[PDB]
């Protein structure tokens, strides 16, 4: 249902680097930056990468994100125990004149 | 910035839901909460964005009405009312402070959330 | 190590058409034109294609370039014995605000 | 454009870099010589551009202020010196007349080049 196409689930062992890709349209991704949100299960969502080039409140610099065309990819190098979280893409859309959101991807910690 | 939302609400389908989140230790006139729908284990979904001054607001592109805004500056509180409830409405309301720039846009923080079952 | 990625070495029979690829993002490929330089082994590099469409008169028609979004392809065509050279894809990059170049492909002339 | 360049130099790491690029058969006041190095197997690598008039210059974002590019109109030369000297520096340094339009924009004719081994 989400305009931004995120994978529904993902896995990763501690220590490795994994990418999550969300794709949208040119009016909302090609014409606007994407914002990556993280949300620990049972808790309020936070902001992980914003403006694709900075972190809002000194968030671990090991986290990264990239934007190209109508696609965006969050790359994190430093998997750790409480990295299990739902990750979302958000961007303003002129056609809908509103913040369109992704479907959310769960990053888990493997044993 | 701490946002306090209401508790778990269970409502019959086709009824009305009243949910409010409060502003604490901040300038409510210069802060706004843009409500966001959140299905458990599912993607977020914007509902609306309002301003305490004048009372102007914008709602979801999909829904012309459905949800009505109200804001009280004296109590520093934002109220959201949902009508024509459906089984798809079983999800959470997260509010959201609006980053910076007199706090009228973008998302920075969220209230504890309000789970609703329909 | 270069931002733009090219195959390490592409070989072909004499007379055959050989394609050299250059992959990247829209910041430098989508937003700025791709150009292809060639340097013969032991010689200073000479311009082959600039702005993807025009050539400096001497270049035969076999050398052509195409740019699609964030990808570029140079079809050398008409392989001859002197084709053996290092091929570099170049473009302006707005993120770096300067010229960036590919990894270089070693054309080989087969027997 | 004869394109005169200095010879190959191997002064070892922690020493110095000397790259003079002499203009010949043309007007140097309107023709500059921007510098590009080739890392083995990594293709062309941009290091900087010079302006013979006024004296302005632009260096690579990766490179620090240590790289020093200047121009001498009287002798029609471009002088490049790199303070840094490491194993990764080993490369062939080529300077090219920058196309046309008063010749500060984009490479056309590279010179013989200077292989530096570190």
């Amino acid at each position: 249902q989400s305009v931004l196409t995120q994978p529904p689930s993902a896995s990763g062992t501690p220590g490795q680097r994994v990418t999550i890709s969300c794709s949208g349209s040119g009016s909302n991704i090609g014409s606007n930056t994407i914002n990556w949100y993280q949300q620990l299960p049972g808790t309020a969502p936070k902001v992980l990468i914003y403006r694709n080039n900075e972190r809002p409140s000194g968030v671990p610099d090991r986290f990264s994100g990239s934007k190209s065309g109508t696609s965006a990819s969050l790359t994190i190098s430093g998997l750790q125990s409480e990295d299990e979280a739902y990750y979302h893409c958000a961007a303003w859309d002129d056609s809908l004149n509103g913040p369109v959101f992704g479907g959310g991807t769960k990053l888990t910690v493997l044993g | 910035v701490q946002l306090v939302q209401s508790g778990a609400e269970v409502k019959k389908p086709g009824s009305s839901v009243k949910v409010s989140c409060k502003a604490s230790g901040d300038t409510f006139s210069s802060y706004t909460f843009s409500w966001v729908r959140q299905a458990p284990g599912q993607g977020l979904e914007w509902m609306g964005r309002s301003i305490p001054i004048v009372g102007k607001a914008i709602y979801a592109q999909e829904f012309q009405g459905r949800v009505t805004i109200s804001a009280d500056r004296s109590t520093t509180t934002v109220y959201m009312e949902l009508s024509s409830l459906r089984s798809d409405d079983t999800a959470v309301y997260y509010c959201a402070r609006d980053q910076s720039g007199f706090d009228f846009f973008y998302y920075d923080h969220w209230g504890q959330g309000t789970l609703v079952a329909v």
